[PDB]
């Protein structure tokens, strides 16, 4: 959707570094908790990380805890997600989504789908190759 | 700008609109039920309803609580018979939350509600 | 003429929409927790929902259950943290029950779910 | 379309006796669990009684059971109320309601509202008085 749009994708190198951008749109950004979900070419929807509407409050999956870090700059309506520690298990078109909430903002432990969430955005793509 | 910490035994304002038959909906009163490590991490809470539509406990699956002690509009009966795994999109605020006798009270009722009393 | 009895073990087919966010939904087989006075006499029974997109248990709220055995279309998971008070009208068709060992593991992992063990 | 029509109510002394009807149409009969509910003056709705949708299973309230029974006659689309050993309290509105499913029917220990079912007819009186 058009709320939500990712940019800062494209090819890298393993170990190396990447900061992806999400800005957002027709709804009221810092009242949202805000993810990252990614797809692997022909895996499903993986949860990847979380931050809480305020950004005092993040979650990762267990496979990118300590190499990612998401945060959230509420003024200018923007959600990042900082990729360091670059892995090929990581190539994959990155998707932003938005549930609302206060309390929202949680560890996701199953596979999820886009009717999941409020605001669903349109992707970016991430490769990592030798 | 953290999160504001959900734990058994809280009570909360919810949106369960919208229900169908004789599932009690609207926003209103909730505890939550679910386990501490289940309401850090999980997107999901387990809540149980409350009613104020009625004033006694009547049945052993149902809960009294105070309208002073707890804040609410008037003395209502926690329903244990009524519950439901909720999005944490759906909570709104927090009410106040449960003594730990009043705790008590709706482990037991759940244990009947659910069937879950070792009786033999 | 008469109604098959509800009983706390069964799996019926049972229309849980319209759901948001992470919450169970659409129409899908869920397992009759509630005790069986309140299954026999009552307007609402509880449910515990089932789902195929997994189908090995993520934690110890999930119970797994075969689909040979349970009649389902593919090996799915018994969720403990999903559960929620239906109205029986809700409910479509009995699809099988399950057995005393499974029910088992279903008491155990409500007890976690719900925080009732002892500490 | 849809539409349930109760008849039948009237006045009786104390000790009398009266049989209720409603009749369907518009939607299947067949497919739905009915109720009685009746309400008082100032009062709210109080469940009378429940029949499931295929006749053999039947609920009523500790207040009527023994005085009242209900049955149906899904050949004919409608739903009775026999009333034995009437009493001055039961003078009311008596509504029935519908709601669907195999395995509705039951007892109901809370207080009912409309919202509750998915049908309900027009009422018909009962007034059971010796004056
Ligand atoms: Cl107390
Ligand atoms: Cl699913
Ligand atoms: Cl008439
Ligand atoms: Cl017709």
């Amino acid at each position: 959707q058009v709320q939500l749009q990712e940019s800062g994708g494209g090819l890298v190198q393993p170990g190396g570094s990447l900061r992806l951008s999400c800005a957002a749109s027709g709804f009221t950004f810092s009242s949202y908790a805000m993810s990252w979900v990614r797809q692997a070419p022909g895996k499903g929807l993986e949860w990847v990380s979380d931050i809480n509407s305020g950004g005092g409050s993040t979650y990762y999956a267990d496979s990118v805890k300590g190499r990612f870090t998401i945060s959230r700059d509420n003024a200018k309506n923007t959600l990042y997600l900082q990729m360091n520690s670059l892995k090929p298990e990581d190539t994959a078109v990155y998707y932003c989504a938005a549930k609302e909430g206060p309390y929202s903002g949680s560890y996701y432990y199953m596979p999820v789908f886009r009717d999941e969430y409020d605001y669903w955005g349109q992707g970016t793509q991430v490769t990592v190759s030798s | 700008h953290s999160q504001d910490p959900i734990r058994r035994g809280d009570v909360y304002l919810a949106d369960l609109s919208p229900v169908q038959g004789s599932e009690q909906g609207g926003v209103r009163p909730v505890v939550i039920i679910q386990n501490d490590t289940g309401n850090k991490y999980s997107p999901t809470v387990i809540v149980a309803a409350i009613t104020g539509r009625i004033n006694k406990a009547k049945i052993p699956t149902h809960v009294e609580i105070e309208k002073k002690k707890y804040k609410l509009d008037k003395d209502s009966v926690i329903l244990l018979e009524q519950i439901r795994t909720l999005d944490k999109k759906r909570l709104k605020e927090k009410l106040t939350y449960l003594s730990d006798d009043k705790m008590k009270e709706v482990d037991n009722a759940l244990m009947i509600s659910l069937g879950l009393n070792a009786v033999a």
